[PDB]
């Protein structure tokens, strides 16, 4: 089964990828 | 015993400093 | 046997370097 | 303007306004 | 940009004039409202000792431990 | 195109998202900017929060705030509880359960400083080499920064992993560090253990050499490409005055960085073993005579009494968790013995 | 004390070795001269 | 203090020793 | 093998570096020699 | 010209060279395996294996080979006090004679290629000056040990072909040497349970081998090859170093906190065990079930194993040591012979007492009776210091149950103080101090000793790594 | 300095390995590979971290000395 | 009450010690012909007062 | 033990003499220059 | 005590033992 830490776990993986994904594109933004 | 192993380590020491002090190294040369 | 096991040893160490 | 050094000296600059805002209004209370 | 550039610019002091004075009060009301009290769980003066509990309190608790605080803290 | 050894390929986005952080401005945000400046920002930010209104009320028992009427001497961002084992109190873990306010009543607050500041260090490490690369130069600077780097590990990571949690790593405040430093001569006897001596050595002399450097300097100079100070004057006035004096630029700018960075290395290996209460406490020669003999005692006998005195007196408060009652008749006292 | 007698054989025999050898690497005696 | 005293005595002419070879060997 | 080592070199320290060695063992045995008797 | 310190530079662009100070590291590390191997047996006494462990006497390599499945010796002893049979030709004896054997022919072997250093091998086809392949070489290096990691866990610790590991009760009662079935749920992935092993080594060392060959046919771009320095020697080393300590940090921290590789009943009992009551909650909960069969205080007690009773020690503790309280465990308070039994203490009125332990952080504890409440009853005073609460005027009264002083009652206040003392410190025992001579103030057990060990090489080869990581990257300053 | 070293029977049957040094693939090669390869193992040992920290709880897993049972 | 701090009474080098004057001396100069008998002067710390001043 | 007194008085009072009197022997600073 | 004296004196003999040897004084003329 899914415990509840489980599902906060997977969501900070895809919080963190959200926080890096606005970097990356942030830097390529003003270099273009 | 110990007094003794001490005070023999405690005068090493000091025979070091006393080597230093007098019986230097003459400068080389670019240093 | 001590004696003899440590000359063995050291006799061959030297030879097997030489060799 | 918008550069690096807009964005810096205002990560620092605005939050520390309102903590001293804070912490000023902070002193009044009533104990 | 030169600092005395930005120093001496008319537009630089009016934005700053009219919302730093805004920004400063904002930490004001933001305790005299009493706001911070409650978003960051400091207790005020008076509720320190609950009728429960008249010393100092204690977790010893990790995993139910949300649930204590709730019963610790006067909410 | 791009230049990559003797061939040459066509530029990618990466080529233009370097020449853009490495581009020169006041601030030089390079590769190790992505992660120094937000979790510095953050350490900075965690702590400076913590301190003006976050309590250790439901922790430590203390008000810890400014808040609560404390000074900025007595302010502190508090561990967490001793209950909370080693839980790294992620505000979404199973402690906190994503509730902000009960996040930091947890004391989860003191790992988010932690934690980031522990890779803001890093970033600035980074930051260092990548600074010296750019300008061509030796990174010994960054070398010598190993030092804070590794007492900052030992003491606010790994002593606090040897132990039963979080609880007994130092709360990032003035007093509370004050706490902490008593606290280990009480328990630990931190200042007989070796490691330690070989540190203060490390830091005094240290100090001692910044001075006489700066005042043998500025005092042989030369009236008004070339250096501006006599090397043979200097090496001449203490050479008669003390005995023995440098006489190689290079070796005496070094050792400057050699004091320093080994007294800080060695002090932090020592506060590994006493994260595992590994300690140089007592000479066990000295505590079977006094034992036997009740008419001797030395300096050391008469230290470890004191400690005792710390221990028992301090642990009613400072360690909550144990509910420790101690009536009058068994605390510690002088007129007891 | 076995580990103390293995060493000190181990030596004494390693500096005889070395001795008998030493003897012989030396080359007889002659007179350049005459 | 068998194993104290021999471990003092091996640090101090272990690394004594070897460091006049080397001076010696230098000059 | 008859070729030497083109990469053969020899080590060597001035009189500087025996006394801070000296001194270095000395003081090491001073601090440390209460604790091993213990 | 070299310095001190850059004396073994001299081997940088020597290949040939390069595999001889590696190979007689090798032999001076396998001589010193099998030297403290036959040192360890010399002194263990395998006589008794309840109250006198391995773990007990400062046993620091003899674990680590019984971990994997070597019980016997050639003497006739087996560790868990049997027979020992049939020995065979791997046995402790055995096992450090190999090693020793091992680390002759290394020594053997680096003479030689220290002498035949220039090879064709190192030369490069199409240049005569010298090279080394190392993307190619991490790849075969890779593979064979990919090969390895596959063999141990599929082979050696399943049971297929090799013994197995040593497996344990969770309280460290009954411990022996089994075949571990390879677990592949979720399951396999908590520290304390043996089937991660074998499970691990099986699909590590599969990946080990598909990487292993992946590196040897895909050569790395021209990007990377530069950007890392793929083409220095030094990059492999500030590199490797990292790895190193980053095992050594996860070694270090398993050892400490427990797991399935490092059994109490072989290493020693965790700090965490007392600090949370780990054993004394067993004891508690196998007295009570036993009370409710119908069955006397006195002999419920008795049904308590001595293994159990004699983990529930403070002395049994990895974190009471001292940093130069060198020797074995014994050393510190004797040799442990017979249990005393639990001892139960009640006042005049009839209230039971219980003693206070004493908290792992405290070396001088007070002496604190309870009652069953928690309100302090009972005290020692410090030292001559008036008492309104002491033994005497309190005049509490001990009783023993079970072990060997079962069914007994003192009321004497210097004997009841003298075993108030002994309370506090965890289960009571009766040391043998006059064997050793031991001081009477505790050491440290191997799990102890092997984690300050491993952390402070851990810190030092950080910097290690950074040096060697700098001086990799400015290469050409450094250089000129 | 020119003349080859020893001709090994070994060593001759080795030289493949230790053959093409230096060589190279051009542009970033399979680095994009890399790097899903680095974040499925940084992501794989966080899962062991916080389950080993008891910081993220499973079902089938039970995390304490009992489970050897 | 004395203290002893020299090195054959059983101190080490990190206990050993020049234990100070006695507190009846008080802040009185305690010269050595001053004390009543080297023995006197010894036992109320009188080499501390010479060493410190010197 | 008044000879111990009056050894030391005497060497004490001899030091201080040549280090009043060698500051006298001294000679007022002068530049040479300018 | 007495035991440091004897020591100190013998450890001083052999002190003079090793520099006469090794810190000889270089031969003058007519000598
Ligand atoms: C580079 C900057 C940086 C760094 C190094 C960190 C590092 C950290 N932060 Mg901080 N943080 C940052 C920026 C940063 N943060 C910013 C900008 C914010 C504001 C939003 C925060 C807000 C914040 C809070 C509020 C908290 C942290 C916490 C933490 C810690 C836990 C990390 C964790 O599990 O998160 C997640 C980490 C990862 C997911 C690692 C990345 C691994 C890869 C990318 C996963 C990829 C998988 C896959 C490809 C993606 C999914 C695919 C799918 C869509 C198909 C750690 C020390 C926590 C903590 O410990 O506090 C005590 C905490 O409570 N941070
Ligand atoms: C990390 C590796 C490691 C670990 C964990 C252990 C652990 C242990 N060993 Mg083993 N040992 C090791 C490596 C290791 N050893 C090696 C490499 C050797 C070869 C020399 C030995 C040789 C050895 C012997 C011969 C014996 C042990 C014994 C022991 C046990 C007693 C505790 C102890 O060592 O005293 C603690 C001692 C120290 C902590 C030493 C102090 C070190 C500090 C850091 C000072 C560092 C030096 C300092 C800078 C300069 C010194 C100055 C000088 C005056 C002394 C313990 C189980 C004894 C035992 O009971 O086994 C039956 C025993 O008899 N070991
Ligand atoms: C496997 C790891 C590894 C390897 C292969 C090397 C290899 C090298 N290092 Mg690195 N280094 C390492 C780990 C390693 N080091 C670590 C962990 C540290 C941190 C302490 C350093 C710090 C370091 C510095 C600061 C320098 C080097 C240098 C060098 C080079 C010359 C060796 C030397 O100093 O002369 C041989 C050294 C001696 C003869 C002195 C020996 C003194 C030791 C302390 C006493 C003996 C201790 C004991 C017997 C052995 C300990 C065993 C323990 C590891 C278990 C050589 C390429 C030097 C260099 O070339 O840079 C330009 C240099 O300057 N290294
Ligand atoms: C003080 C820390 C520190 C410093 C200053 C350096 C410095 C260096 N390292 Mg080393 N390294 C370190 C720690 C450090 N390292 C650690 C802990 C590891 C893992 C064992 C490594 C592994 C390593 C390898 C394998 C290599 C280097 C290399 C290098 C050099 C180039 C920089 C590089 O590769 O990127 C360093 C990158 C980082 C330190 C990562 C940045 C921080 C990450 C992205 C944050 C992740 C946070 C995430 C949310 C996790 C949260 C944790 C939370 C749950 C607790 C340089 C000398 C390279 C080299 O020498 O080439 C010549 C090289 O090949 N390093
Ligand atoms: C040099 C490196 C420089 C860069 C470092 C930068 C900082 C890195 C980021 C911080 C890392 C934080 C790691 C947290 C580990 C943790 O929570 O452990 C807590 C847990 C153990 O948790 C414990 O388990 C015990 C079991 O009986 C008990 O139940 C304890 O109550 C429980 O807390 O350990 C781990 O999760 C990881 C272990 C492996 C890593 C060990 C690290 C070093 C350990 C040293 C031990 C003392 C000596
Ligand atoms: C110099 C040698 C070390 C001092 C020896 C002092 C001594 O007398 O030991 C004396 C001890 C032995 O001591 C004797 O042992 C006997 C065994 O039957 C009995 O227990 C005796 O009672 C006991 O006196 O020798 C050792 O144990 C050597 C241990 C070497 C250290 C191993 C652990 C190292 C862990 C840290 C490693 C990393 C440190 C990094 C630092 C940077
Ligand atoms: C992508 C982030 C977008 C912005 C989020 C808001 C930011 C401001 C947060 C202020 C504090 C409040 C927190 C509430 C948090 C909250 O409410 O979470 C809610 C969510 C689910 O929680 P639940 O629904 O169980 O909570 C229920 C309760 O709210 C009521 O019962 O938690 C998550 O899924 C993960 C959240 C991660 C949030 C942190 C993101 C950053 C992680 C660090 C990334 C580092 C990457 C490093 C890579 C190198
Ligand atoms: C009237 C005043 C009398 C003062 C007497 C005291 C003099 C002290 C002389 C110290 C010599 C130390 C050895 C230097 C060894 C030596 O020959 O160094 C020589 C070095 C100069 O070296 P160079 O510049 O020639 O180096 C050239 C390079 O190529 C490297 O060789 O001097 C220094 O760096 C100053 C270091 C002072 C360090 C002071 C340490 C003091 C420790 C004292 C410990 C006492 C323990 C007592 C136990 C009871
Ligand atoms: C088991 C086999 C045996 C293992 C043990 C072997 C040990 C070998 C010897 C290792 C030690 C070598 C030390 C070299 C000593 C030496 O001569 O170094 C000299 C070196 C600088 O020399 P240079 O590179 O200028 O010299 C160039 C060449 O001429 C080579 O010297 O300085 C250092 O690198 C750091 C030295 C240690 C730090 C010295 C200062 C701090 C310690 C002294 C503190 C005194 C107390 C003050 C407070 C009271
Ligand atoms: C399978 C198996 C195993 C393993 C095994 C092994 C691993 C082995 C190895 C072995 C080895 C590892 C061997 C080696 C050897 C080497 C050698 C044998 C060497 C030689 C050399 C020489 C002889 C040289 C000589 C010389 C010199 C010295 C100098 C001059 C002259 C010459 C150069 C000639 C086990 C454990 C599982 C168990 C059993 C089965
Ligand atoms: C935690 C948190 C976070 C973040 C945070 C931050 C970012 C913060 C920041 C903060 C800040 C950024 C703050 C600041 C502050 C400041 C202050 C508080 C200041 C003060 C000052 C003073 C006090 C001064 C004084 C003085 C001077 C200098 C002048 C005159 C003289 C004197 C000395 C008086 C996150 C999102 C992650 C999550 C949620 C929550
Ligand atoms: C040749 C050969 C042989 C034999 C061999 C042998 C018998 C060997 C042995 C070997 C050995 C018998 C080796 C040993 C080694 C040892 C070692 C290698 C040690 C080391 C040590 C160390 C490294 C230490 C360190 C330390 C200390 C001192 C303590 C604490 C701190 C430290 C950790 C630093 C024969 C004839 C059979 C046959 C053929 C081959």
């Amino acid at each position: 089964a899914v415990t509840p830490s489980l599902k906060n776990f997977l969501g900070s993986l895809i919080a963190g990828a959200t926080v890096l994904g606005g970097i990356a594109l942030a830097i390529t933004a003003v270099s273009k | 015993m110990e007094a003794l192993v001490y005070t023999f380590l405690l005068v090493g020491t000091l025979g070091i400093i006393f080597f230093s002090i007098f019986f230097r190294d003459p400068p080389r040369m670019i240093k | 046997p001590v004696l003899g096991w440590v000359l063995l040893g050291v006799f061959g160490t030297m030879w097997a370097i030489w060799f | 303007i918008f550069t690096v050094r807009w964005l810096a000296i205002h990560g620092i600059a605005v939050p520390t306004i309102f903590f001293l805002g804070a912490i000023t209004a902070m002193q009044f209370i009533q104990r | 940009r030169p600092f005395s550039d930005i120093l001496t610019s008319i537009r630089y002091w009016v934005i700053h004039s009219i919302t730093v004075p805004a920004l400063f009060i904002a930490g004001w009301l933001f305790v005299s409202t009493g706001l911070a009290y409650d978003v960051f769980g400091t207790p005020r003066p008076n509720e320190y000792f609950t009728e429960d509990r008249q010393e100092a309190p204690l977790i010893t608790d990790r995993f139910n431990a949300l649930e204590q605080v709730k019963k610790l803290s006067g909410n | 195109t791009i230049a990559i050894g003797t061939y040459q390929e066509k530029r990618t986005w990466f080529d233009d998202a370097d020449d853009w952080l490495r581009q020169d401005r006041f601030v030089f945000v390079g590769w190790s900017g992505l992660l120094l400046f937000p979790c510095a920002y953050f350490a900075l930010g965690g702590w400076l929060t913590g301190t003006t209104f976050v309590t250790s009320w439901y922790t430590h028992g203390l008000a810890t705030s400014y808040l609560e009427g404390c000074n900025f001497l007595t302010a502190a961002v508090s561990t967490p509880a001793n209950s909370m084992a080693h839980s790294l109190l992620f505000v979404w873990g199973p402690e906190a359960q994503g509730d902000f306010t009960r996040w930091c009543q947890l004391g989860g607050l003191w790992a988010f400083v932690a934690l980031h500041g522990a890779f803001g260090l890093i970033g600035f490490m980074l930051r260092q080499f990548e600074i010296a690369r750019s300008v061509n130069l030796r990174p010994y600077n960054a070398i010598a920064f190993s030092a804070p780097i590794a007492v900052f590990v030992s003491v606010f990571l790994i002593y606090p992993l040897g132990q039963s949690g979080w609880f007994f790593a130092p709360s990032f405040g003035v007093a509370a560090i004050f706490r902490f430093i008593l606290f280990f001569q009480g328990f630990h006897n931190w200042t007989l253990n070796p490691f330690h001596m070989m540190g203060v050595a490390g830091v005094l002399g240290a100090a001692l050499l910044c001075a006489i450097h700066g005042a043998t300097v500025e005092n042989t100079l030369f009236e008004d490409a070339e250096e501006t100070y006599s090397m043979v004057t200097a090496n001449r006035f203490w050479s008669q005055i003390f005995g023995v004096a440098f006489s190689n630029k290079r070796w005496l700018h070094f050792f400057m960085l050699l004091v320093p960075v080994t007294g800080l290395w060695m002090s932090a290996i020592g506060v590994v073993g006493l994260a595992l209460n590994l300690r140089a406490y007592d000479f066990v020669s000295q505590e079977i005579r006094a034992a036997e003999d009740p008419e001797f005692e030395t300096f050391y006998t008469k230290n470890i009494l004191l400690n005792e005195g710390i221990r028992a007196w301090m642990a009613a408060q400072d360690q909550p968790h144990e509910r420790l009652v101690f009536p009058e008749e068994v605390l510690p006292r002088g007129n007891a013995l | 004390m076995l580990t103390l007698k293995i060493f000190v054989y181990t030596v004494v025999t390693f500096f005889v070795c070395l001795f008998i050898f030493g003897f012989l690497s030396n080359d007889p005696a002659r007179n350049p001269g005459k | 203090n068998i194993y104290g005293l021999t471990a003092t005595a091996l640090f101090i002419i272990i690394p004594t020793s070897f460091l006049l070879i080397l001076y010696v060997k230098t000059a | 093998m008859a070729r030497p080592n083109p990469n053969k070199q020899v080590v060597e320290l001035n009189r500087t570096s025996l006394y801070w060695g000296l001194l270095l063992i000395f003081v090491l045995a001073v601090l440390f020699s209460s604790y091993i008797f213990n | 010209g070299l310095p001190w310190y850059r004396v073994h530079t001299v081997v940088i662009n020597d290949p040939g060279r390069l595999i001889s100070v590696h190979l007689m590291h090798t032999a001076l590390v396998s001589g010193w395996a099998g030297s403290m191997a036959l040192f360890e047996i010399s002194v263990f006494d395998p006589s008794d294996p309840v109250l006198n462990p391995m773990w007990r006497q400062g046993m620091f390599v003899l674990p680590f080979m019984t971990r994997l499945g070597i019980t016997q010796s050639w003497g006739g002893w087996t560790i868990s006090g049997e027979t020992a049979t049939n020995p065979g030709i791997w046995s402790y004896e055995g096992v450090a004679a190999a090693h020793i054997i091992l680390s002759g022919a290394l020594f053997l072997a680096s003479v030689w290629h220290w002498t035949y250093w220039d090879l064709e091998l190192f030369r490069d086809p199409r240049t005569g000056k010298t090279a080394l392949d190392l993307p190619k070489i991490f790849g075969i290096h890779l593979f064979l040990s990919g090969l390895l990691c596959f063999g141990f866990g599929a082979f050696h610790v399943t049971g297929v072909f090799g013994p197995g590991i040593w497996v344990s009760d969770p309280y460290g009662l009954t411990g022996r040497v089994q075949p571990v079935a390879p677990s592949w749920g979720a399951d396999g992935f908590d520290p304390y349970n043996p089937g991660g092993i074998a499970s691990h080594h099986i699909a590590a060392g599969i990946l080990g081998v598909l990487a292993g060959l992946f590196h040897l046919c895909v050569r790395p771009s021209i990007r990377l090859y530069f950007g890392l320095s793929m083409g220095s020697i030094e990059t492999v080393l500030s590199s490797s170093i990292a790895a190193v300590f980053w095992a050594a940090f996860v070694v270090a921290g398993t050892m400490w906190y427990g797991s399935a590789a490092t059994p109490i009943e072989l290493f020693g009992p965790t700090r965490y065990q007392w600090d949370q009551g780990f054993f004394q909650q067993e004891i508690q909960k196998r007295v009570q079930a036993s009370l409710a069969e119908g069955a006397s205080l006195s002999d419920a007690w008795s049904r308590i194993p001595e293994k159990l009773a004699f983990y529930d020690y403070i002395g049994n503790n990895p974190a009471k040591g001292g940093l130069f309280r060198t020797g074995a465990m014994n050393s510190g308070d004797g040799i442990a012979v017979g249990w005393l039994g639990h001892a139960s203490f009640k006042d005049q009125e009839g209230r039971e007492l219980f003693v206070r332990r004493m908290p792992t952080f405290f070396e001088t504890f007070p002496v604190l009776l309870l009652d069953k409440d928690g309100i302090v009853r009972a005290d020692v005073p410090f030292r001559k210091a008036e008492s309104k609460y002491s033994i005497e005027q309190v005049g509490v009264s001990v009783t023993f149950y079970g072990g060997e002083l079962d069914g007994l009652t003192f009321t004497d206040p210097a004997t009841v103080k003298k075993y108030a003392r002994k309370a506090q410190l965890g289960e009571i025992f009766e040391f043998d101090r006059s064997t050793l001579q031991s001081d009477g103030v505790f050491r440290s057990s191997p799990r102890g000793w092997f984690t300050f060990g491993h952390v402070c090489f851990a810190l030092l080869f950080f910097f290690g790594h950074i040096w060697h990581g700098a001086r990799t990257i400015f290469r050409d300053v450094f250089a000129g | 300095f020119q003349e080859p070293g020893l001709v090994t029977p070994l060593g001759t049957l080795l030289r493949p390995l230790n053959s093409e040094a230096g060589k190279v693939l051009p542009g970033w090669g399979t680095t994009v590979l890399m790097a899903v390869f680095i974040l499925l193992f940084a992501a794989f040992l966080l899962i062991i971290l916080e389950i080993y920290n008891s910081s993220l709880i499973l079902d089938d897993v039970s995390m304490s000395w009992e489970t050897l049972a | 009450e004395p203290v002893s701090g020299s090195l054959l009474y059983g101190n080490n080098i990190i206990t050993g010690a020049v234990i100070p004057t006695s507190n009846a001396i008080g802040l009185h100069f305690y010269p050595i012909w001053e004390a009543a008998s080297l023995d006197e002067w010894l036992y109320n710390g009188g080499p501390y007062q010479l060493i410190v001043c010197h």
